[PDB]
Formats: C-alpha cells, sequence, structure tokens
C-alpha cells in the first residue's frame, strides 16, 4: 500500500509570492502522481498529472517536478484566483491514495475585529432555550480568543465557535461565538458579556448586556 | 458538454443501503475509467471504488469491499455505487469523476450521504436583532441533517452578509447564524428578511429582522 | 480502455485531450 505523506497541512502567502507543495510516497511512483485544486464547496480540478505536465486550462503558473519519491507542485505568483486545497495523488496502482490536502491561505495585513453582541430573541425563550450571540466582524489573522463572562465569572464548556472562509474581497474571516443555555438557566443571571482579543486590538474589546434592560 | 451528475444520496439509517448513481453526458462511459471518491466533513479526499465499464472490471478501498458494490450500464451511460451495511463513518460528500486509468480529469459535483439515526427536522430561525455600520442576522437553529441555505431580501442583499457554517451541538442537531452588516441610518424603514430553506424537512422560513 | 492502463498511456490519453 503507498502512503503519500504530504506538507504542509497549510500556509498563508501574499500575492505575488512563490508557494512549494510536497508530497513525500512510501514507495516509488514512478511518475504516476497528479495534484488536484479544490475551492470551498466545488468538486476538485485536475491540475498536474505524471509528475510535470499541465492539464487543460491550467495557466503558466502551475508547476510540478519530481525528484525520486518527492513530489512538488509550485505556483510562482500566488493569485487571488488560487486560494484553495491542494491535494496529492498517486495513480501507480491500487488502492488510490490522496496526501492529506493543503490549505493555500492568502496574506493580508492586521485588521482588528468589530465586536456585536445579541442577546436572545423573545420568541426563542418562549421555545425555552437561550442563545447569546458575540460576532467578531472582518479580522485578520484568524487567531482571535473569546471568552464569555456571566456576572463577570468566565464560562466554560457552554459556548461554540464557527468561522467563515476567508473572504474574496478583502481577504478577512469573520467569527461567532455562541452561548446556549436553558431559559431557566439564561434568567439566572443578570450580565451576559464576551471579551474578545485580537492582533489589532491594543487591549480586548468587551461587549455585554444587562439580561432585562 | 462533458458533465457527470451523481444522484441518489440523502439521510439513511445506518445497517441500511442507498444506491447512488451517476449519468453521464458529452463522452462514453466505455471509452474511461469510472471512479468513486468520498470527503467526509472537513476531510480530505478518499477513493471508494473504481470500474472500467468497457472490461466491466472493478477495485475496492479495504474498508468498502464486500459491502459496497460499483457497477456500470454502458446503454445508460451511468454508473452506479451500491453501498450496504452503512456507517456513521461513511456519511460524506460522493464525488463521481472519470479518467484514464486512476487518474481523475474531470469530476462531478458529488452527493451528499448522511448515514444516522436521527430523524430530520427543520429548523426555527430567530432574529438577531441590531443595536455608523450595524449588525443583524438570523439564528437558524436546530436542524437536521445538512444543508440549509440562508439569502437575504430573496438574493437582492449580498455585500457584507457573512454566514457561518454550520456546527454540530451536543444534542445532535445543527445551527447557524447568517448576519449582515449595514450603516444604521436604514434600521427603521429598509426591511431586512432572510429567507432559510432546509430541503429535507421541506421547511422554507422568511424571517423580518426589526430593531 | 481499462483500470490498469499503464502511466505512459495514462500520459498519452490526457496528453491528447490537452492538444484537443
Ligand atoms: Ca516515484
Ligand atoms: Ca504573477
Ligand atoms: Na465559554
Ligand atoms: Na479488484
Ligand atoms: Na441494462
Ligand atoms: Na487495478
Amino acid at each position: 500500500d503507498i502512503q503519500m505523506t504530504q506538507s504542509p497541512s497549510s500556509l498563508s502567502a501574499s500575492v505575488g509570492d512563490r508557494v512549494t507543495i510536497t508530497c513525500r510516497a512510501s514507495q516509488s511512483v514512478s511518475s504516476a502522481v497528479a495534484w488536484y485544486q479544490q475551492k470551498p464547496g466545488k468538486a476538485p480540478k485536475l491540475l498536474i498529472y505524471s509528475a510535470s505536465s499541465l492539464y487543460s486550462g491550467v495557466p503558466s503558473r502551475f508547476s510540478g517536478s519530481r525528484s525520486g519519491t518527492d513530489f512538488t507542485l509550485t505556483i510562482s505568483s500566488l493569485q487571488p484566483e488560487d486560494f484553495a486545497t491542494y491535494y496529492c495523488q498517486q495513480y501507480y496502482y491500487a488502492p488510490i491514495t490522496f496526501g492529506q490536502g493543503t490549505k493555500v491561505e492568502i496574506k493580508r495585513t492586521v485588521a482588528a475585529p468589530s465586536v456585536f453582541i445579541f442577546p436572545p430573541s423573545d420568541s426563542q425563550l418562549k421555545s425555552g432555550t437561550a442563545s447569546v450571540v458575540c460576532l467578531l466582524n472582518n479580522f485578520y489573522p484568524r487567531e482571535a480568543k473569546v471568552q464569555w463572562k456571566v456576572d463577570n465569572a468566565l464560562q466554560s464548556g457552554n459556548s461554540q465557535e464557527s468561522v467563515t472562509e476567508q473572504d474574496s474581497k478583502d481577504s478577512t474571516y469573520s467569527l461567532s461565538s455562541t452561548l446556549t443555555l436553558s431559559k431557566a438557566d439564561y434568567e439566572k443571571h443578570k450580565v451576559y458579556a464576551c471579551e474578545v482579543t485580537h492582533q489589532g486590538l491594543s487591549s480586548p474589546v468587551t461587549k455585554s448586556f444587562n439580561r432585562g434592560e | 458538454e462533458v458533465q457527470l451528475v451523481e444522484s441518489g444520496g440523502g439521510l439513511v439509517q445506518p445497517g441500511g443501503s442507498l444506491r447512488l448513481s451517476c449519468a453521464a453526458s458529452g463522452f462514453n462511459i466505455s471509452s474511461s475509467s469510472i471512479h468513486w471518491v468520498r470527503q467526509a466533513p472537513g476531510k480530505g479526499l478518499e477513493w471508494v471504488a473504481s470500474i472500467s465499464p468497457y472490461y466491466s472490471s472493478t477495485s475496492y478501498a479495504d474498508s468498502v469491499k464486500g459491502r459496497f458494490t460499483i457497477s456500470a450500464d454502458t446503454s445508460k451511460n451511468t454508473a452506479y455505487l451500491q453501498m450496504n451495511s452503512l456507517r456513521a463513518e461513511d456519511t460524506a460528500v460522493y464525488y463521481c469523476a472519470r479518467g484514464p486509468g486512476y487518474a481523475m480529469d474531470y469530476w462531478g459535483q458529488g452527493t451528499l450521504v448522511t448515514v444516522s439515526s436521527a430523524s430530520t427536522k427543520g429548523p426555527s430561525v430567530f432574529p438577531l436583532a441590531p443595536s455608523g455600520t450595524a449588525a443583524l442576522g438570523c439564528l437558524v437553529k436546530d436542524y437536521f441533517p445538512e444543508p440549509v441555505t440562508v439569502s437575504w431580501n430573496s438574493g437582492a442583499l449580498t455585500s457584507g452578509v457573512h454566514t457561518f457554517p454550520a456546527v454540530l451541538q451536543s444534542s445532535g442537531l445543527y445551527s447557524l447564524s447568517s448576519v449582515v452588516t449595514v450603516p444604521s441610518s436604514s434600521l427603521g424603514t429598509q426591511t431586512y428578511i432572510c429567507n432559510v430553506n432546509h430541503k429535507p424537512s421541506n421547511t422554507k422560513v422568511d424571517k423580518k429582522v426589526e430593531p | 480502455r481499462g483500470l490498469d492502463l499503464s502511466e505512459e498511456e495514462v500520459k498519452k490519453i490526457l496528453d491528447e485531450i490537452v492538444k484537443d
């Protein structure tokens, strides 16, 4: 069985830069290696076959090479249309194997999040539950710490985060953090706050509200 | 006009059976190989099975042998993946692809297969009310299975919208929020409606978001 | 036309697709 060990699992690069993804096979696969591009929500598209041949429509900035067991895909200058996940593949013989993928994300300057907090809707409380939503909108880099405080007590094990894919225009991220409680548990406190720390903020930003105001 | 269109996915009980199909256009399936490749949510591509419709020969990944069967019918220019003894681990998007040998030179857009004993359930949609840019949205809460779609003002509102990827709750139901920012001078006059669609449960909701 | 196409034969077909 052939293993295909692809590296790195993710990378950030600016537009115009050179990016290098490598795939290391466990044994000789001769030149029977392909590379694929997958954009979020879409089918993969073939970019390279037999280590170094460019497929239909693939611009001259993608290139592939082999040295024994190592396979490399290079983009000479990252263009915005090149943000995607990349996969190596051996078609030497079955079982067929793909590498784990490489997510290429573009580099950008630091942008602090704008923070918004949303108390639970009155219709949700009538249903029996309460969701408090903290929104961090349009920031970079993706790393960011969101911390919930209720009655100024740090919370744990009751909030879930979701992050958008990098945006195509401004190339930033947005994040939601959602605290969900039963209606009884929600009315047992007064003040709900989310504190946000991020590279772009000189000090952590807190958004809070008092449950009955 | 080369096309590959998968169908037959959906929500299926564990231990059950499902038959996927892949209709091909713009080429004869007996001129190439056909491949089934799956992608579990948030994970990489994993080969499932391949067939030469011309020779009828087949090959399979270890983890599906015996319980999956790939076949093809050249007179329908269509291939199939009969999946049996389904497990939670088989939940994934299943792509059909063509190419010589095991190269895959064209891929369809795939079909979502969800293997779960949980029942379908439509979301409840709650406003995220705004409080000079303002943020507002809707919480699309407690649905199963994936996917839902969210638009704003029937697709007329597109700039500044963020629809977050869904997250599994501890209860086994999904939830997500969709937000939009807009300068605040509009908050009393412009109407903001989020249109939510959950095809698996035949649920359609349009919720007005007011401050 | 089968699964067991040699790597050179796979090359040839994709090469001929690229040309056309
Ligand atoms: Ca090799
Ligand atoms: Ca360039
Ligand atoms: Na928390
Ligand atoms: Na076989
Ligand atoms: Na028939
Ligand atoms: Na084979």
